[PDB]
Parts: C-alpha cells; structure tokens; sequence
RNA sequence: GCUUGAGUCUCGUAGAGGGGGGUAGAAUUCCAGGUGUAGCGGUGAAAUGCGUAGAGAUCUGGAGGAAUACCGGUGGCGAAGGCGGCCCCCUGGACGAAGACUGACGCUCAGGUGCGAAAGCGUGGGGAGCAAACAGGAUUAGAUACCCUGGUAGUCCACGCCGUAAACGAUGUCGACUUGGAGGUUGUGCGCGUGGCUUCCGGAGCUAACGCGUUAAGUCGACCGCCUGGGGAGUACGGCCGCAAGGUUAAAACUCAAAUGAAUUGACGGGGGCCCGCAGUCGUCAGCUCGUGUUGUGAAAUGUUGGGUUAAGUCCCGCAACGAGCGCAACAUGACGUCAA
C-alpha cells in the first residue's frame, strides 16, 4: 500500500486511497493472523469449517 | 540430449565482456555435439529490485540441446565468475527457437 | 523406468517377435532390467522408502511370474533363469 | 480464463506483460476467483510468476 | 536547527502504544513523541486519541528544523495508524506519499503461543 | 484350450509422491556504526524486565538459523504415516487413447517381513524464532496453574534406535449388482459424448436411532482381523523386543446389577438470538392444555413454530393441521401449576 498524494486532491481523499489501499493488500488482517502460532490441525480444522458455510 | 533454457545476467560494468562468453559459452556446448536453438542478447535491464547493490543487469537468453554433463559443467562456470550475477537453467520438453517476449 | 531402446531390445531377446510384449519370459526379462538397473539408485538413495515399494513390487511381480512359469514349463523356466542370472 | 480461451498451452516466465495483468500493485499473485482463470493455468502462473521473481523480472512486493 | 524542507513521519503504531519519529530522507532522527510519554498510560495509551497527541507533540519537537513537507511511513496494527496522519496534517504539514511498511514475514519465524485468557 | 479377470508393450497427461544437491526473496534475532532523547515493553490492571553506562524509534553494513506470504481451492499426490518457494539430478505410482501381446499368471492372507505422526533415546553437528523444565513478576483463600518477563532440553541436520497416536471415515481387503440431482479436479472422442479421482444433497433399501445411501452402513460372494456385562486391566506373571522410556503377547482372585448407545421432555449454561419489569408465593407473568387428525418402533411431536404486530398465545398472514378449553381482553378480577410453604 503505497500512495503519492496527487496535486489538488484533499487529504481525506488522499487518506481514505491508503485505507483502501490496505485493506485491498490485506495488511492487519495478516498481522493478526500471525500475532500467535496456530497448530496445523487447528489451522486446517478453520478451513473446513469455513469451507462448509460457504457452501 | 536435452533440452535447456539457460537465462544468465551479467554485471552492468562487464556488459562489454558479454559477446565473448556467449561465443565462449556456445563453443562449450558445440564441441559437446550440442546446438544452440535460441541466443537472444536482451542487454542492460531495470531490475525489479536491487540485486547486491545493483539496479541494472545485462540478460542473455540461449536455448540449447547438449548431454547434461556440458550443462553441469557450465553452471560451475556461473558459480566461479564475478560476472555472473545470477543464472536459471530450465528443462524445455522440446526445441525452442522463435523469439521470445 | 527403462528406455524405450532398452524395453525393445529385451522384448526382441526373450520375445518371439518385435510384437511378443506379452510372453512370461519378456516379462521377467523387463522386470529383471530395471531391477538391476535400481540397485545404483538405492545404494546412493538409501532412504528412498517410497521409490523402494515400486522396486518391491517388481520383485514381487517377477516372482509369482517366474512360478507361473516353472509350473506351466519347467524347461523355458530353466533357461530364462540360466539367461538372466537368477536364483530362482 | 484467457489461456484456456487464446488456446495457450505453456505459460511463459518471460512475457512480463501478461504476468502483470495477474499481480497485485503490492506484487501479490491474484486469486483464480477473480481473475476467472482454470486452475490448471493458475498452477502455471504462479510458477511462471516464482520464475519471473527469481529473475527479478517481477517484484516479489512493492518495497525492496 | 538547520532547515530540512522534506522529512518523513515514522509511525510505530503498536497494540499498546505509538511512536511517532521524524526523521529527515537518510532515515537520521530530528524529534519524537510517543503515546506512552504524553500523559497516557495502560489502557488510554492505546487509543486513537493519545496517538494523536502524540503526533502534536512530535511535530512541537521538529519546529525549529523548518520541515515543511513530509512522507509518511505507517507501522503495525495499532489503534493509531490514522489518527496520528491526521495529526500531521492538522499540524500543517504537506503530506507526499503514505506507505504502508508493515513488516510480513513469507512464510520466516514461529510466532508465540496463543494466549489462554 | 479360450479371453472376459490379471499382467506386458507403444504414445501422451496431471500431480506439495520420494531421495539428493543448489538457490531466492520477505521477516525475526544478534553484532557494528550513524541520527536522536526519555522512555520502552507488557497487562484486565500491574509488576518483574530493558533504558541516560543512551534504550525504544529510525537509517546503513554485516552474521546466522529456521520456515516458505500471495498462488491456495471440501484443490492435488501418496499404502498409510504424510507431502507446499524456485531450479537441476536420480526415482516410484496413477490415469487416458488406440491397438498389439501373454493366457487365469487371480483374490485374500495366520505366522513372517517392511514402512510408520509427534514426543522420546544414542553419537556427532547446529541453534535465529519458539519453548517442556526452571527462575522471577502477577492473579488467588491458596495458585506447584491459566496471564506477564525471561529461559534450558527439544524443535533443525546426519546416521542409528523407538514402533506408539482420537495412527479416525472411530467404517479391513478384493469383486459383482442396484433410481437420481448439483459441484470440483484430471484425461479424451465427435453444444454433444466417454474414462479416472473427488465433494455435497438425497431415493429405494438398511439402521436402535442418529444416520448411510453407486466412494453404502443397500443387495451378494471370497479371505483375513476382532467382540462376548461394567470394573479389576491392556494390569500381574511368563515370553519376546528395546540403550532406556517402554512396547507387544496377556490372565486370575475379587467386586457391582448394572455399565453403555441413540434419541425424547424438562431444567440448567460464566452458550446464541429476541423482549419485559423503578432491574401466601413465583405473577396479573402470558402463559397452560385438551379433542380429533397427522408424523415417529417409541418417549413424544405437530397444533402453540414461522413472517409481522400487540400490554397480551393481542391480532393478522402463512402453515399437517383442524377445532376447543382455562388464562388475555370485555362484561376489583390471580390460568395449569410450584414450595409435603
Ligand atoms: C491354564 N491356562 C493355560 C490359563 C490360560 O488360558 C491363560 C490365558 N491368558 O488364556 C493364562 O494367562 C495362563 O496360561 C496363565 O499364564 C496364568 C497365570 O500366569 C496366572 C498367574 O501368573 C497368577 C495367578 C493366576 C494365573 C492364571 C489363572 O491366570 C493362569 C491361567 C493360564
Ligand atoms: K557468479
Ligand atoms: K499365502
Ligand atoms: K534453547
Ligand atoms: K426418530
Ligand atoms: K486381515
Ligand atoms: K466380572
Ligand atoms: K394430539
Ligand atoms: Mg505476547
Ligand atoms: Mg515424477
Ligand atoms: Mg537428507
Ligand atoms: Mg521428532
Ligand atoms: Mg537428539
Ligand atoms: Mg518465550
Ligand atoms: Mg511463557
Ligand atoms: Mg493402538
Ligand atoms: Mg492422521
Ligand atoms: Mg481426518
Ligand atoms: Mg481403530
Ligand atoms: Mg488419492
Ligand atoms: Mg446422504
Ligand atoms: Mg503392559
Ligand atoms: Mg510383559
Ligand atoms: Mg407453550
Ligand atoms: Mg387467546
Ligand atoms: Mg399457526
Ligand atoms: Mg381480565
């Protein structure tokens, strides 16, 4: 996530690109993902079960 | 024989000793009975990002068909030359001679 | 696995024809080819468990032909066994 | 998918300007549920993409 | 106090704190200010607000440096990612470029054990 | 004898299948140096800890180990255990097409043999991060814990050992047969076929029920393994195996009239959702039931749930229910019941 802030644009405009930005790259969600391990079988236990609601 | 893609990318201050270990390179696997299929010299490129140091580097492409013994040897020379900044030798299924991209 | 040189040279020895893939003794002559041939790959790769089940298999497979073939002609048996060097 | 479509059989590591089509400004590889590409030219592209990165023909992310 | 037109703002944004550091181009610190020493402390330290108190205080510290423009460089997941660039530019300075410098292993190393509260 | 089971050959396809070697980028830690100055770190709140002997932050250079973000998928491969960056070398299996070939060469398998997660063990290396033990700080009535700051074995590599896991689909292997629907993945022939592998739903049938349902827990056949109430006990003794830890084989006395599975109605939850009240009894709370029908082997269920709305099971609309009673309301009034009050 990287934004030139662009001439005559405000900087809420500018603000909000670089929330997007992050929120596209995924930054804090990554973060919080990797703040503490997760077993493998806990891992993949998360991806079933998010497998079977989706469908 | 096999089949290899060989891409090589020099150090942008040996770009002028790059026509001497193609012809060099080549001459290594043509006394081997091998062929050359491709030889693009694509020159002096931006790097996607700084590879000890450098922003640039001189890219060769050479498509070859050689016994695996002559590519072995070539890698060592890789390995042991300054030059050479970085190599990839890819197994082609078959001959690969129109040019690239 | 064993060239198809190699395969076709083997199935011209032991075959009757170029066409003869088939017969028992081809069978265990191809067997026996690449049997031989995996003993320099698992003196390096020792530790190769899963490539060493398919060898086993082979052994296994050239094993119940060789019987099928001792009790069908012990003759045939007995020169294929000569020929290739085996035991039994 | 554009492969599978424009019949291409072997995606190549050097046509930098298709790979870039598939990657994120971040560098990031881009989903096959987005870009709709079968999942037998998503394995080449990430592969061809991995090539691409070792020869830094592609950035890995966009801050080296 | 010699005059240094173009900075950047690092933004050390923590669970539990910000640090708020202005450094000139080279990456050579000019001035600082946390959330921590700005009159918050546990649970008020980490907060929006407190980061940006901390931005105010940290432009205070680089007013005789003459910085007038500034990128800025965001770190971490804290509460004080936003508030403390909104700071900067109520302070009056002319933000550049925002960059997210988050560090993402690609994997790297084992994290800690999760925490059975 | 035969070619239909089984196998060989030819061409091709996908794949984290295995073994060996190399290499890349991100990040953590450490070291050296610059800038900079009073905090950092941590928690529910703290403190221990680190920091003016200059930390934390930030920039530059370097060292080292381990793991490979995105791709990534009820995805793929493998006998199972398991297998994930990229490149090369060696190597196993599977599948498809079109033939040709062998001619029952097959299936299963006590004993036997091999493979077998993690932890652990031996010898020699390695050690970033993480972390049993351990230390200190908290919490608490206590706290040999959970939380915090650290931290050794170990986690990594080589070779050898161990042989166990909820090693699970808690479902042995092989073969045949028996309505459908929707996907995923991988071949292949001319939108339409035809193979392989795989996921979800469901029909008959099966099942105690839950459920399973062409990948059967259906209908059959072959062979193996295993069970015979709960405990005592997967324990003792003996044997075998192991460096050890222990594994494996495997009783008896004695003791009880149960233990157990699935499902049902309640009640309860420091489960979830939605509401209400100044937040004799519960309580003037909006509930509680019955007949007949229907569903279930049955306890039971449905009605009474649901979408709205109301002070209200109030009312409307839908609905395998159709009606009815006691409460609500209407004309102080306390439903069925609860507390052996
Ligand atoms: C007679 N017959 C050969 C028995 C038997 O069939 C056994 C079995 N597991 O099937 C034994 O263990 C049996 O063979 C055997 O070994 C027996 C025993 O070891 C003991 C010991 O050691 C001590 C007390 C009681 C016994 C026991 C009664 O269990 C013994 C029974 C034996
Ligand atoms: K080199
Ligand atoms: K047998
Ligand atoms: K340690
Ligand atoms: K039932
Ligand atoms: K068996
Ligand atoms: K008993
Ligand atoms: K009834
Ligand atoms: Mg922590
Ligand atoms: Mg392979
Ligand atoms: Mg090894
Ligand atoms: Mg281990
Ligand atoms: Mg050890
Ligand atoms: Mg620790
Ligand atoms: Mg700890
Ligand atoms: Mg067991
Ligand atoms: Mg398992
Ligand atoms: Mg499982
Ligand atoms: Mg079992
Ligand atoms: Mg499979
Ligand atoms: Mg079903
Ligand atoms: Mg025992
Ligand atoms: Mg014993
Ligand atoms: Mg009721
Ligand atoms: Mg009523
Ligand atoms: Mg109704
Ligand atoms: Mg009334």
């Amino acid at each position: 996530p990287v934004i030139k802030v662009r001439e005559n644009e405000p900087f809420d405009v500018a603000l909000r690109r670089f929330k997007r930005s992050c929120e596209k790259a995924g930054v804090l969600a990554e973060v919080r993902r990797r703040e503490f391990y997760e077993k493998p079988t806990t891992e993949r236990k998360r991806a079933k079960a998010s497998a079977v609601k989706r469908h | 024989m096999r089949h290899y893609e060989i891409v090589f990318m020099v150090h942008p201050d040996q770009s002028e000793q790059v026509p001497g270990m193609i012809e060099r390179y080549t001459a290594a696997i043509t006394g081997a009975e091998g062929k050359i299929h491709r030889l693009e010299d694509w020159g002096r490129r931006q790097l996607a990002y700084p590879i000890n140091k450098l922003h640039k580097a001189h890219y060769v492409l050479m498509n070859v068909e050689a016994p695996q013994e002559v590519i072995d040897e070539l890698e060592t020379t890789f390995r042991f030359n300054d030059a050479v900044i970085r190599s990839m030798v890819m197994r082609t299924k078959h001959a690969v001679t129109e040019a690239s991209p | 696995s064993l060239s198809t040189e190699a395969t076709a040279k083997i199935v011209s020895e032991f075959g009757r024809d170029a066409n003869d893939t088939g017969s028992t003794e081809v069978q265990v002559a191809l067997l026996t080819a690449q049997i031989n041939h995996l003993q320099g790959h698992f003196a390096e790769h020792k530790k190769d468990h899963h490539s060493r089940r398919g060898l086993l298999r082979m052994v296994s497979q050239r094993r119940k032909l060789l019987d099928y073939l001792k009790r069908k002609d012990v003759a045939r048996y007995t020169q294929l066994i000569e020929r290739l060097g085996l035991r039994r | 998918c554009r492969f599978t479509a424009e019949g291409v059989q072997e995606i190549d590591y050097k046509d930098i300007a298709t790979l870039k089509n598939y990657i994120t400004e971040s560098g990031k590889i881009v989903p096959s549920r987005i870009t709709g590409t079968r999942a037998k030219y998503q394995r080449q592209l990430a592969r061809a993409i991995k090539r691409a990165r070792y020869l830094s023909l592609l950035p890995y992310t966009d801050r080296h | 106090r010699k005059q240094v037109s173009d900075g950047v703002a690092h933004i050390h944004a923590s669970f539990n704190n910000t640090i708020v550091t202005i450094t000139d181009r080279q990456g050579n610190a000019l001035g600082w200010a946390t959330a921590g020493g700005s009159g918050f402390r546990g649970s008020r330290k980490s907060t929006p607000f407190a980061a940006q108190v901390a931005a105010e205080r940290c432009a205070d510290a680089v007013k005789e440096y003459g910085i007038k423009n500034l990128e800025v460089m965001v770190k971490g997941p804290g509460p004080g990612r936003e508030s403390t660039i909104r700071a900067l530019n109520a302070a009056g300075f002319r933000i550049t470029n925002i960059t997210d410098v988050t560090p993402i292993p690609h994997x790297g190393c084992r994290p800690p054990k999760k925490r059975r509260v």
